[PDB]
C-alpha cells in the first residue's frame, strides 16, 4: 500500500501511520466503554 | 508480566515464536515446551 495508492481515485482507506481513517472514524462514532487491559482494575 | 494482564511466569521469549499458540490473551500465545508472551 502506497500513499498514492489509486491515483485518480482518492482512497481514504489507507493507514494514517493500522486502522485506516474510515475505521477510526467508525470506531469513534460508536459509543463503547472497553476497559483498558493492564488498567481496568 | 503485565503485557495485557499480570501473569506470573517467564515471559518476553523470542518475539517471532508464535505462528500458532494456546493464545492466553489477544497477543501472547504461551508456547511452553513458561516461555509465554510471544
Amino acid at each position: 500500500i502506497i500513499p498514492g495508492f489509486g491515483g485518480d481515485f482518492n482512497l481514504t482507506l489507507l493507514e494514517p501511520v493500522a486502522r485506516s481513517a474510515i475505521e477510526d472514524l467508525l470506531f469513534d462514532k460508536v459509543t463503547i466503554a472497553d476497559p483498558g487491559y493492564m488498567q481496568g482494575y | 508480566g503485565c503485557v495485557l494482564g499480570l501473569v506470573n511466569s517467564s515471559l518476553f521469549v523470542e518475539d517471532c515464536k508464535l505462528p500458532l499458540g494456546q493464545s492466553l490473551c489477544a497477543l501472547p500465545d504461551t508456547p511452553s515446551t513458561m516461555r509465554l508472551a510471544s
